[PDB]
């Protein structure tokens, strides 16, 4: 099971945490990672934390922004986001980095959703 | 009357991860199948090119026995002619194979409550094995059309994965112990037989 969560409404220019809490298939020791779907647009990935051997990486738009960060005794994964922008709003996943090209992979989350208004920007 | 060492292929205190699997070679020594017969733990015993109501009274040139973890749905990719990421990337029987493929659930050993994540396969690989073929190698699988260099990325994959393996899940998704006995038959003194 997965539980997601730390999603909201936020102001742009705001800033918002993630959370994810994985056991089983949904955690992996090898790497984790961020995803979101914009509404009409295709998954995409966000930020991936190798265990080892391997610093994290970014979506380009994200970079500088985003932080991803882990913590193996709890089997969690979690997104630090600055200087949020009306185009973050998307659902957002956690699951293993390899996912997306593992054709057995069947236990997507159902996400958290982040919300950015551009009422003031 | 060398008795041939079961216990520790069976039972020994660590089993690999199938991408690494172990191979043990048996020879010089009297195989009773007896335990193997009537363990009631076993809950795959199959055996190729062989009946397994004839192993005690049969001899062979050689016989290795290879061992690893997986978990329950994928103990059907141990048989010749398989396919699924276990045959393909991670071990591989010949098309034309004899010898037994015996298998349990280890639920117990394998598992720890908020999962055992040290149990790994190998999720992605540019070829299949060949038979027998061992792979241990990690270097960054390239899944998309931009080359790694060596990086991880969206699509720059640590070509292995964990099991998740923890005692809630399914008996598909719980660990199995396995154990694979080659029989070579060539055509010379046998030094494994039954008694
Ligand atoms: C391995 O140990 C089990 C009990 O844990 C026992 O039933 C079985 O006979 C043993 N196997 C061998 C080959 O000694």
């Amino acid at each position: 099971q997965l539980v997601e969560s730390g999603g909201g409404l936020v102001q742009a220019g705001g800033s918002l945490r993630l959370s994810c809490a994985a056991t089983g298939y949904t955690w992996s020791s090898v790497c984790m990672g961020w995803f979101r779907q914009a509404p009409g647009k295709e998954r995409e990935g966000v930020a991936g934390i190798p265990s080892g051997r391997n610093r994290p990486y970014y979506a380009d738009s994200v970079k500088g922004r985003f932080t991803i960060s882990q913590d193996n005794a709890k089997n969690a994964v979690f997104l630090l986001m600055n200087s949020l922008k009306p185009e973050d709003t998307a659902i957002y996943y956690c699951a293993p980095c390899s996912a997306p090209h593992d054709p057995e992979y069947n236990y997507w989350g159902q996400g958290t959703q982040v919300t950015v208004s551009s009422a003031l920007v | 009357t060398n008795l041939c060492p079961f216990g520790e292929v069976f039972n020994a205190t660590r089993f690999a991860s199938v991408y690494a699997w172990n191979r043990k070679r048996i020879s010089n020594c009297v195989a009773d199948y007896s335990v193997l017969y009537n363990s009631a733990s076993f809950s795959t015993f199959k055996c190729y090119g062989v009946s397994p109501t004839k192993l005690n009274d049969l001899c062979f040139t050689n016989v290795y026995a290879d061992s690893f973890v997986i978990r329950g749905d994928e103990v059907r990719q141990i048989a010749p002619g398989q396919t699924g990421k276990i045959a393909d990337y991670n071990y591989k029987l010949p098309d034309d194979f004899t010898g037994c493929v015996i298998a349990w659930n280890s639920n117990n050993l394998d598992s720890k409550v908020g999962g055992n994540y040290n149990y790994l396969y190998r999720l992605f690989r540019k070829s299949n094995l060949k038979p027998f073929e061992r792979d241990i190698s990690t270097e960054i699988y390239q899944a998309g059309s931009t080359p790694c260099n060596g990086v991880e990325g969206f699509n720059c994959y640590f070509p292995l994965q964990s099991y998740g393996f923890q005692p809630t899940n399914g008996v598909g998704y719980q660990p199995y112990r396995v154990v694979v006995l080659s029989f070579e038959l060539l055509h010379a003194p046998a030094t494994v037989c039954g008694p």
